[PDB]
DNA sequence: AAAAAAAAAAAAAAAAAAAAAAAAA
DNA sequence: TTTTTTTTTTTTTTTTTTTTTTTTT
């Protein structure tokens, strides 16, 4: 895929001034809705900027994503699309139904009969994407291996005689279901998922996919899937999404060439925002905000800049990264704290969110309240 | 003629300069040291006589033999006068290396057979050193004559005995045949170079006299050798398994000037301060924690009393805190900075257990020791993150190891005591997740016995501050923007190693007196507080804590290479232990 | 305290790579 | 006498079952 004069093509639409919306809408075109999840996956695809000040502070440039949601919401579809669209992308499942496991080992390969070091799946995706379905059904050793990979960005093997440490700088995109098969907003995120706090603490974006009964959305999704079934019958075999091949060409060029530097970030705004969030979160019995959240916001701002190839993070990039990080952090909170932080930080969470979207959301909330009152 | 080529190699060895003749002096020193081998830089050979290097690259098999013979003759010419009993000249293995970038294993097609090839890889298995015969003697069974000095080819190339002096009357005399070292290794392609959806390829390496055991499985290696096939008495037809004849190995990843540098670094009046601020510069705050970690890095002194009992000199540190503080980052730095160090989680690591295990190979019936983080980290540091989530077996194993420094394992085969002299640096979060004072002393589920093991326990909190939050966020943003008194990682690590190997201090009488009085007062205060609370604080103070304070004083005095720990360092160690007694006492 | 599920032990079977001896001409 | 095919043996790995151990009600 080493072409030339396609740098012109990528730059030609790079200046479109709305390419962000195009790319965010050009992820998994077979999945309706879930726009925020698509945005998060785009940011994960383009990635951040790994930096190790001196040689003693290793900071990962990846953006790990965890999609926790009740079943029947196309999480595995997102993971499979990422598998399809991203080079050096591998897919594995918490169950043993995956070709390659998460943990390293050494053995004679069954077909080649040769003694080889089967590196864990995470290692195979050394510079790519590792998709982990059924993230909440892993083994103890699988959990330990994912923890090691996410924490230290490497794997240490001492199985037979191989005392080695080989690095796995992967971006983990995971899919999981809530405990009991249904996500209950009355409980915080960290407690309605079969995952310990340290594991969840290493994910930069948490997407809480909820299947709530809604006649309009239900009808729209039914039309979508039934039309897909019609169009893929054997006999018959607000922007425009980019073609997938051009999308991956753009991803390659951005991920390989442009390395945005945050010399224009407004430290004042970020510091005040962080202090306010700390005070608010501790004012309530809620999971607090920590430094790693600022780290994740920095990574997402760099990734968003990379999407636009700016080479210099701009105020709007920082604001969008803050929007995404605050959306995730708020949705991880319980029901009451959800509204508390929504109202307290509605300004931040409304960046680049036009009036029509908020008005439609509020009207839908009101009509749903009316429906519930009617049918009780 | 081949004699001309050997003469040219002799000239290159004798007269290559750089003034000084590198190879002549290298031969002198190696033969005097008994090494009887040399490392020939390929580029020097090419520059001096490019034809020789080209020949080597095209026909290594015999040109390397010519070079070895020339090196042997030159070594004789430079070190011929020897005492009786060793005057016999010794053959010389000639390892060769070059700066040429290695060629991917996938490019080792058929054409490159018998050429000199440089490839990268990861060695996943190494066989034991064995005997291969370079010179054999065969004696006839009937006439009992001998055919001594039958030249044997190197590499995996056997030899067929003569048929005619009966027919095939010859047998080998083991007592008269000269052999050398021998080893076979398995080299796998580096996982980075393996294509995305693709199996890793393999190759078989064959070492020689001094190349045996220069690597161990797991090393990332660059091999320069002769692509060769087995030669053993000659649906796949005419396929001869291929292997590499190893000639040069490079394993990828203290001078007196540096010793004097360390000496002057220790002599600085504020050496402690510069070391304290030179461990986690990126991490903001926690000066006391950084001082304690420096003390742990330098460690105390191991003492073996005349009765044989051993007092561990390695400090054990624990850090309980909210999941926000940069403590896993601190552990990562510590493992990256300690001379010998390993990072691991409570439940071991990824396919790398925490504590050692012993299993007997049912086929070979050996005693395979699968080394955990503890035994691998002998003489160094083990950084255990999520130290509160161990497994019962591992909990007991560390219970024994942290105090005795030894892991005792007795399996159906044998009993043994592996030596694990590791300093444990543990990180953990509260039982509930966030430290709440309302349940003070109930935020730790550790049994009292384990908490006795740790020399110091630090408690971190984020319960409230605005100025600190602003400063922290701005500092992190500044670090990501940028991306003096700071001893770089390599220099600091080498200084730590030099101090640990060289200086082992001891307490002075006055220091012992002061520490005695202070410890007595601490014990009295802890007992009184426990009585007042009418409950036992799950953070005891014992004579083990006295040992901990003594060890911290020893580490502080070892930083300065001072043989004796003074009163000031004992006071500083008492302050450091006070910053944990703040959790022993003020917590309740 | 007792049952259910998981893990490890252990024993039997298969591949196979190579060295030596008996039968054939 | 000289080849050849077998014979073994010597390692190693793999698979099934059983037994032993760990977790839950
Ligand atoms: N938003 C959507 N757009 C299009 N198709 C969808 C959407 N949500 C669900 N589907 C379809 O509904 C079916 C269920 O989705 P899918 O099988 O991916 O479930 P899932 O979210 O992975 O569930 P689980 O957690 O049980 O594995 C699929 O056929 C999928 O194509
Ligand atoms: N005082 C600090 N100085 C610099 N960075 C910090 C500080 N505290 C937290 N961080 C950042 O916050 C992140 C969380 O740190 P980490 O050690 O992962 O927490 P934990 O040990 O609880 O997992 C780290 O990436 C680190 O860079
Ligand atoms: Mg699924
Ligand atoms: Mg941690
Ligand atoms: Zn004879």
């Amino acid at each position: 895929e080493l072409t030339d004069e396609d740098v012109k093509m990528i730059t030609s639409l790079s200046k479109d001034q709305q390419i962000g919306e195009k790319i965010f809408a050009s992820i998994a075109p077979s999945i309706y809705g879930h726009e925020d999840i698509k945005r998060g996956l785009a940011l994960a695809l383009f990635g951040g900027e790994p930096k190790n000040p001196g040689g003693k502070h290793k900071v990962r440039g990846d953006i790990n994503v965890l999609l926790c949601g009740d079943p029947g919401t196309a999480k595995s579809q997102f993971l499979k699309y990422i598998e399809k669209v991203s080079s050096r992308a591998i897919f594995t499942t918490g169950q043993g139904a995956s070709a390659v496991g998460l943990t390293a080992y050494v053995q004679r390969h069954p077909v080649s009969r040769e003694w080889t070091l089967e590196a864990g799946a995470l290692v195979l995706a050394d510079r790519g994407v590792c998709l982990i379905d059924e993230f909440d059904k892993m083994n103890d050793q699988d959990r330990t291996s994912i923890h090691e990979a996410m924490e230290q960005q490497s794997i240490s093997i001492s199985k037979a005689g191989i005392v080695t440490s080989l690095q796995a700088r992967c971006t983990v995109i995971a899919a999981a279901n809530p405990i009991g098969g249904r996500y209950d907003p009355s409980l915080t995120f960290s407690e309605n998922v079969d995952l310990t706090e340290p594991i969840i603490s290493r994910f930069d974006i948490l997407c809480v996919v909820r299947d709530t009964v809604d006649p309009v959305q239900d009808e729209m999704l039914a039309r979508f899937v039934v039309g897909s079934h019609v169009r893929h019958h054997p006999s018959n075999k607000g922007v425009e999404p980019l073609p997938q091949e051009v999308l991956k060409k753009y991803i390659i060029y951005a991920k390989e060439r442009v390395h945005p530097k945050l010399n224009q970030m407004d430290q004042d705004k970020v510091a005040k925002m962080y202090s306010d969030l700390r005070k608010e979160s501790m004012a309530t019995g809620s999971i607090p905000i920590t430094v790693r959240h600022i780290e994740s916001m920095i990574r997402m701002a760099e990734a968003h800049a990379r999407i636009h190839l700016r080479d210099y993070v701009i105020e709007d990039d920082v604001n969008m990264a803050i929007r995404v990080m605050l959306e995730s952090f708020i949705d991880t909170q319980k029901f009451s704290v959800m509204r508390s932080m929504r109202k307290t930080f509605a300004r931040y969470l409304s960046f680049r969110r036009d009036n029509n979207e908020l008005l439609l959301f509020i009207l839908k909330q009101l009509v749903a309240e009316q429906v519930t009152y009617q049918r009780n | 003629r081949k004699s001309q080529l050997q003469r040219r190699f002799k000239e290159f060895l004798r007269q290559y300069r750089v003034f000084t003749f590198k190879y002549r002096d290298e031969l002198k020193r190696h033969y005097n040291l008994g090494e009887y081998w040399i490392e020939v830089e390929m580029e020097d050979l090419a520059s001096f006589d490019e034809d020789l290097a080209d020949y080597l690259y095209k026909q290594p098999a015999e040109h390397l033999q010519l070079l070895e013979e020339a090196a042997k003759e030159v070594a004789d010419e430079v070190t011929r006068p020897r005492p009786s009993g060793e005057e016999v000249l010794q053959d010389i293995q000639v390892m060769l290396k070059s700066d040429a970038s290695p060629s991917s294993i996938r490019s080792l097609k058929s054409d490159m057979m018998s050429h000199l090839v440089k490839i990268p890889g990861i060695i996943i298995a190494a066989s034991a050193v064995r005997a291969k015969a370079t010179r054999i003697s065969i004696q006839c069974r009937s006439c009992r004559n001998t055919l001594t000095n039958i030249a044997m080819r190197p590499g995996l190339e056997g030899y067929a005995l003569p048929r005619k002096c009966p027919l095939d009357p010859y047998f080998i005399m083991p007592d008269k045949c000269k052999c050398v070292d021998f080893q076979t290794l398995k080299l796998q392609e580096l996982p980075d170079a393996v294509p995305h959806g693709e199996m890793p390829r393999h190759m078989q390496l064959y070492c020689d006299r001094y190349l045996c055991d220069k690597v161990v499985p797991g090393n990332r290696v660059t091999i320069m050798g002769i692509y060769s096939i087995k030669k053993f008495g000659l649906v796949g037809v005419g396929i001869r398994s291929s292997y590499i004849r190893v000639l040069g190995i490079q394993v990828d990843t203290v001078s007196p000037q540096e010793e004097e540098e360390f000496r002057r670094l220790a002599a600085l009046p504020n050496v402690y301060e510069v070391i304290s601020k030179s461990i986690a510069p990126s991490i903001f705050g926690g000066t006391d924690m950084k001082k304690a970690i420096a003390c742990l890095l330098f460690g105390g002194s191991r003492k073996r009393l005349p009765d044989g009992l051993t007092r561990r000199g390695d400090i054990n540190l624990l850090m309980l805190g909210d999941p926000g503080t940069a403590k896993s980052q601190l552990l990562k730095f510590v493992e990256k900075c300690s001379p010998i160090g390993v990072y691991t989680s409570g439940k071991g690591s990824s396919a790398a257990g925490l504590t050692a295990s012993v299993m007997r190979d049912p086929s070979s019936r050996n005693f395979i020791m699968e080394g955990g983080a503890m035994v691998l980290a002998d003489g160094g540091v083990v950084c255990i993150d999520e130290f509160d989530k161990m497994r019962e077996d591992d909990r007991v194993a560390i219970h024994e190891a942290m105090e005795q420094q030894t892991i005792s394992i007795a399996k159906a085969g044998i009993t043994t005591t592996l030596n694990s002299r590791c300093s444990v640096l543990a990180a953990a979060n509260s039982v509930f997740g966030r430290w709440d004072e309302t349940k003070g002393e109930d935020n730790i589920d550790f049994m009292p016995t384990i908490l006795s093991r740790f020399d110091m326990i630090f408690i971190v909190k984020d319960e409230h501050n605005e100025e600190r939050d602003v400063m922290l966020a701005k500092h992190v943003i500044t670090l990501h923007v940028s991306a003096e008194g700071e001893i770089d990682l390599a220099k600091l690590k080498k200084f730590i190693a030099y101090c640990r190997v060289k200086c082992g201090p001891r307490l002075s009488a006055e220091a012992a007196e002061k520490l005695k009085n202070r410890y007595i007062i601490m014990r009295s205060g802890a007992r009184q507080h426990e009585r007042d609370s009418d409950r036992r604080s799950s953070i005891p103070i014992t004579v083990r804590q006295l040992e901990a304070i003594v060890r911290i004083a020893e580490a502080l005095s070892k930083m300065k290479l001072q043989p004796f720990a003074t009163e000031a360092d004992v006071e500083e160690a008492l302050r450091l232990f006070q910053v944990s007694t703040l959790d022993a006492a003020l917590s309740g």
